[PDB]
């Protein structure tokens, strides 16, 4: 006798190409502005 | 040392039931508070079904028995066809023992 080709159905074999591939991650992170910010009580020049 | 498949992530399944095994009449059983089946899926067992690939291959090459299903009405295409079905399956059970290798050659060290 002669089997010409035989292979296996259906595995790791048929999986070869899709990893799957992975990612990227970030934070997650902010300021304030501060820039307009002056003191609510003042009195000090009044020494004019 | 038990060899699970390397591969193996998980590979348990449990079930519980409160009823024992029970004694019939005639029996072969000692009588006990607890049991346990097991159903395993290995690898093993694949070499036993070459032995009988085997088995088949010896009297096919020989046309032995071959007649007596040939006038059922199934041809000698049909063993074959039956044939190649076992060597898929030969060629898998190999397949899922792997150690997940997926290469080529091999490579070494730095020995002496």
């Amino acid at each position: 006798p002669d089997l010409k080709n035989v292979k296996s159905k259906i595995g790791s074999t048929e999986n070869l190409k899709h990893q799957p591939g992975g990612g990227k991650v970030q934070i997650i992170n902010k300021k304030l502005d501060l820039s307009n910010v002056q003191s609510k009580c003042g009195s000090k020049d009044n020494i004019k | 040392s038990i060899q699970f498949v390397d591969w193996c992530p998980t590979g348990f399944k449990v079930g519980i039931n409160y009823q024992p095994p029970t004694v019939v009449p005639g029996g072969d059983l000692a009588k006990v508070q607890r049991a346990v089946c097991m159903l395993s899926n290995t690898t093993a067992i694949a070499e036993a079904w070459a032995r009988l690939d085997h088995k088949f291959d010896l009297m096919y090459a020989k046309r032995a028995f071959v007649h007596w299903y040939v006038g059922e009405g199934m041809e000698e295409g049909e063993f074959s066809e039956a044939r190649e079905d076992m060597a898929a399956l030969e060629k898998d059970y190999e397949e899922v023992g792997v150690d997940s290798v997926e290469g080529e050659g091999e490579e070494e060290g730095e020995e002496y």
